[PDB]
């Protein structure tokens, strides 16, 4: 670590979790594809209050739905934002892409393709998972302190 | 938990499709001309943290087994203190070392894991 | 006064081991082996290709050792004697042939193994063995030939008949393997190997499940192979697989599998499929069927039948190597360990004497049908088999 | 391969092997060691349906998932409800000696298989049988006092013999496969229902479960080793 | 020393309470997981460090009890063969037994020998070889130390060959 700071177990790990490797597969709990064709009112309960809390200051019915865990999240420093902002920033104007907030207590992502839907989909699934990378530097997995 | 259906008909696999009038999820077939309404809108699901294998090997005769463990714990049934007892039967790397019991009187089966997050166990 | 139905204590333990030696030796593994097949191992493959387009051959004696001389009688030999004049301590073996026309015989010598039933010393006394010149330390579980005392080491090898998933190195496209190696216990011992292979690594569009029939050139689709077999629907096909509805992500798994053989919907699309495969391009369709149908009655999985109406067992049983394959890729079950000494065998002299005898039979049977065709109106090699296990 | 595996106890020698090259790959049996000779399976084949095992011709999984399979020499002949009684039957077959002591049958509960082997090649050992048909106490090994006097009796006599211990269901052959279903107990004194220092540190006999007991733990060791004095007061290697 | 064995025997017996709790601790599943580490590899790592702790400690008592007058101790206050670890593995424990960096795997399913119970991750179930050459070993810890022992024969073979070509 950069001289003046050696001694900050605060920024060791700062650095290491910017070091090392980490991809949306080490981050999500379960993905799943739903048929939800209101894309304002949802067949699922629980993402109400995130398609509403989206209309404050094109689209297939098929539905990509990832669950993240928060242990793993806030471990590795990442924001629901960040995460978000980065698989919008990777697929182009090719989807639509919106999440909870960090403060709801389940984290989520939606996301439609924008038939041969279902099929795309599982395929997009999947470089999700795996191509993505959320924060730190291909090839770099482990990374450990030690004084 | 995507349980899947088959044709009543020609007995095979059903795929997904849109009725692009009313908005609605079908399942069709592609040998003959079935075709049928969805149960659920959930059509695919992926765990990438799984549970589902943690129990297999309950059997009737798991009590018969002479190379599993025994202890004298209580079952929150019928707390009998007859169990036997093993560790988690997937087989990944990164698993607990949690214990799972089997009552053998009433067959139930507890844990020992402090952090019990699931209700059936299967 | 020392009731008979007192615990027994560790002390106790010698008098039950030397209970076990005294009826064992130390060697029973060599004479054991070597007894099932003289007694029984050797019969049964008189019986193997025993017939000829007839000639055919039936019942089998074994004599005593003794010796073939050179201007003299065919003396008795024992084996001090065998040691010192640099002879082979062997058998004269003798088959009964029933020759009838269609459109005793001596045959071979066969070295026997010292103290085995067929050898002079097993029934000697202590004394008879003085006399004899032979130690009555000596064990025996060994053969003396051309004067020096011959040892078949024991060869460990890998179980026969067995299913065995298997994962695979990160750089291959095939992520598991389902692996058995049938094998016929008697006749002639076909080792077709069969490989239940899964296409793609976690994280591969549709990962697909492909099996290697022996003479096909192309790995097929496991849903094919079923429809070959008489299980059409994907229904039932799913069924001989995964044994519990409930389990949605082994379903899951098989998905493509099913699209992967949607094309074919009936049996015979599916024998031909199959047949092509391991057919030229002018062959015809009845003929291809029919090379189909062959290959999956005698080439695939031959250790369980051989014979016709024998698809339903199959079926279940390549169901059964593709739920085990499965049932690893989805973590469930650790792959196999190769080391596990329960999987291995140890062929000894009896096994091992039997595979040469075979081949040597064979060679003996092949002769015997070269004294035919070219027969247009007793021309039997004995020699062919003395050297071949002499050698 | 040349490694010393877990499954090698009691068949193979864990010492005697040779140096460099073919060390690991030379082995050398276990005193009390014997290599399965080859049985037909016909008769068990036979018995197996005539005790219940539906043909695999007419299985129906989505009918019966309970069902335990069995399989003879690799071959799955069937399905069986109640194994149970049929695994008990096998075993009082084999120990009576209707079914050659040779044969190995192995169920695995959680795994719902039924194995029996028939084939050549098996290497196997003998253990005491530790059934608990007895009352008075508990678990206790079936071979007694009167049994020894009889083996003794014999000995003496240079007819009660191995073969009788084996008949009368006091001894078993058992190979790997089947070793892996089994609890055996090191010493026969453990099945017990201030201490010596001297004494080397051993552990406790906490089971309930024993299934059979070891002749005698120094039985692990081939020929050339069972010459050495003390072996177990040496280094390894 | 009659009370220096005794002084052994109970710092063994207090690694193996160590290890008994770290086990109730991890079935309970309160054992957190060090970075880039699993539960169960964490959990072994504990373990071993604990029996190594103790085989240590154990050998250090029973070089300081030994007199000058005592002949292995004069060959190795002179500089002639001898080490601790060898004084510590035949008057007090000798250690933790090990295959491929590991304690001994579970060969047989889910178990070491067919003598223990399914999911035995105690010392005596994992290989720890609690007595002292002089004690003797029971037939368990014979075996393990064989399969130990086996490993180092099979490399010295190894690196022995490999060396051989690197020097040329
Ligand atoms: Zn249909
Ligand atoms: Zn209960």
């Amino acid at each position: 670590l950069e001289p003046g700071h050696a001694a900050d177990q605060e920024q060791a790990k700062l650095i290491r979790s910017a070091i090392e490797h980490t991809t949306l597969k080490s981050v999500t709990i379960a993905s799943e594809i739903y048929y939800d064709p209101d894309p304002r009112s949802t067949v699922i309960p629980e993402d109400e209050e995130i398609i509403q809390l989206h209309f404050s200051l094109q689209q297939s019915p098929w539905l990509l739905r990832l669950e993240l865990d928060r242990a793993a999240m806030n471990d590795k420093d990442l924001t629901m934002g960040q995460v978000g902002e980065r698989i919008k920033q990777t697929f182009k104007n090719d989807l639509f892409v919106i999440w909870s907030e960090d403060n709801d207590e389940k984290l989520i992502i939606r996301c439609r393709v924008v038939a041969e839907e279902d099929h795309m989909l599982k395929k997009i699934e999947n470089t999700m998972l795996e191509n993505i990378t959320l924060r730190g530097v291909e090839n770099i997995e482990r990374v450990v302190m030690m004084k | 938990m995507t349980t899947f259906r088959f044709c009543r008909d020609c007995n095979n696999m059903l795929y997904p499709r849109e009725d692009k009038e009313n908005n609605r999820l079908l399942f069709e077939c592609r040998t003959c001309s079935y075709v049928e309404e969805a149960g659920s809108p959930l059509v695919y699901r992926h765990e990438l943290i799984t549970n589902i294998g943690e129990t297999a090997g309950v059997v009737q005769d798991i009590g018969s087994d002479p190379t599993l463990p025994r202890s004298d714990r209580e079952c929150p049934k019928c707390h009998s203190r007859e169990n036997v007892f093993f560790q988690s039967q997937q087989r990944r790397k990164d698993t607990s070392m949690v214990l799972f019991f089997v009552c053998l009187s009433c067959s139930h089966i507890f844990t020992s894991d402090q952090k019990n997050k699931r209700t059936q166990f299967s | 006064f020392e009731d008979e139905s007192a615990p027994i204590t560790a002390e106790d333990s010698w008098a039950v081991i030397s209970a076990f030696f005294r009826e064992k030796g130390l060697v029973s593994q060599q004479l054991d082996s070597f007894n099932q097949f003289v007694d029984y191992t050797l019969q049964d493959i008189i019986c193997e290709d025993s017939t000829l387009i007839e000639i055919s051959f039936g019942k089998i004696y074994v004599t005593k050792p003794m010796v073939n001389e050179s201007d003299g009688v065919t003396h008795a030999l024992y084996p001090q004697e065998a040691r010192l004049r640099n002879l082979t301590y062997s058998s004269g073996l003798f088959v009964d042939v029933k020759k009838r026309t269609y459109e005793k015989v001596f045959i071979g010598r066969l070295p026997i193994m010292l103290r085995s039933k067929n050898c002079y010393l097993s029934e000697a006394t202590e004394s008879d063995l003085y006399k004899l010149k032979e130690c009555p330390f000596d064990m025996g579980g060994y053969f003396i030939i051309n004067g020096s005392e011959k040892v078949l080491i024991a060869q460990e090898r890998s179980a026969g008949n067995i299913v065995q998933v298997f994962k695979k190195a990160a750089p291959s496209p095939i992520s598991h393997v389902a692996e058995i190696r049938s094998a016929l216990e008697k006749g002639s011992r076909f080792i077709s190997t069969l490989q239940v292979k899964l296409y793609g690594r976690e994280g591969s569009s549709a990962r697909t499940i492909k099996a290697t029939l022996p003479y096909i050139k192309q790995d097929i689709p496991i849903v094919i192979i079923f429809r070959a077999l008489g299980i059409i629907p994907d229904g039932e096909i799913l069924e001989h697989i995964c044994y519990d509805v409930n389990d949605w992500q082994m379903l899951e798994m098989l998905k493509p599998c099913v699209e992967d053989g949607f094309v074919i919907q009936d049996r015979e699309t599916a024998l031909d499929f199959i047949g092509r495969r391991g057919t030229a391009l002018g062959i015809k369709k009845e003929k291809r069927i029919q090379y189909a149908k062959d290959i999956l009655q005698k080439e695939f999985l031959p250790h369980i039948t051989q014979l016709e109406g024998f698809e339903s067992r199959k079926a279940f049983f390549l169901g059964y190597m593709i739920n085990r394959l499965l049932l690893c890729a989805l973590d469930r079950k650790d792959q196999d360990d190769r080391d596990h000494f329960g999987k291995k065998r140890l062929d000894l002299a009896g096994p091992l004497l039997a595979q040469l005898f075979k081949t040597l039979f064979k060679k003996l049977t092949k002769d015997i049908f070269r004294y035919m065709q070219r027969t247009v109106e007793l021309a039997i090699n004995a020699k062919t088999i003395t050297s071949g296990l002499k050698y | 391969p040349r490694q010393l595996h877990n499954t090698h106890w009691g068949l193979v020698c864990p010492a005697e092997t040779p140096e460099g090259q073919a060390c690991g790959l030379v082995k050398n049996l276990s005193l009390m060691s014997c290599i399965s000779v080859g049985t037909d399976p016909m008769p068990i084949i036979t018995f197996l349906s005539e005790w219940g095992m539906e043909p695999l011709e007419d299985y129906v999984p989505h009918q019966s998932p309970d069902a335990t399979r069995v399989f003879v020499n690799g071959v799955w002949h069937g399905v069986h409800r109640n194994p149970a009684r049929l695994m008990e039957t096998l075993r009082t077959l084999r120990r009576k000696g209707d079914i050659n002591p040779e044969v190995s049958m192995i169920r695995d509960i959680r795994e719902k298989e039924l194995k029996i082997f028939t084939d050549a090649g098996r290497v196997y050992r003998p253990l005491f049988i530790v059934e608990d048909d007895e009352s008075l106490g508990h678990k206790e090994l079936k071979v007694r006092k009167g049994h020894i006097a009889k083996l003794m009796a014999t000995e003496y006599q240079d007819e009660y013999t191995w073969s009788s211990l084996l008949n009368e269901g006091l001894v078993e052959y058992i190979d790997a496969e089947e070793e892996e279903s089994i609890l055996i107990a090191m010493q026969p004194e453990d099945l017990e229902p201030d201490v010596d220092p001297a004494k080397r540190i051993r552990v406790s006999h906490h089971a309930t479960t024993f299934t059979h007991c070891e002749i005698h733990p120094s039985m692990i060791l081939g020929v050339a080793a069972s010459i050495i004095p003390f072996p177990d007061h040496n280094q390894s290697p | 020393d009659g009370p220096t064995m005794r002084e052994i025997t109970e710092t063994i017996a207090e690694a193996k309470k160590k290890v008994l709790d770290v086990t109730k601790e991890a079935q309970a599943n309160l054992l957190t997981a060090k970075h880039g580490m699993t539960l169960r590899e964490s959990f072994e790592d504990n373990v071993v460090r604990f029996l190594n702790e103790a085989r240590d400690k154990a050998g250090r008592l029973a070089e300081v009890n030994l007199k000058d007058l005592n002949n292995v101790k004069q060959m190795v206050m002179a500089g002639s063969k001898g080490s601790f670890i060898n004084i510590a593995q035949m008057s007090a424990c000798v250690g933790q037994q090990s295959v491929e960096g590991k304690r001994i795997a579970f060969g047989f399913v889910d178990r070491t020998l067919p003598h223990f119970s399914k999911d035995d991750y105690s010392p005596e179930s994992k290989g720890f070889v609690e007595n002292s050459y002089l004690r003797g070993l029971t037939p368990q810890e014979f075996f393990f130390h064989a399969m130990g022992g086996r490993e180092g024969l099979i490399d010295t073979a190894v690196k022995t060959a490999e060396t051989g070509y690197i020097q040329r």
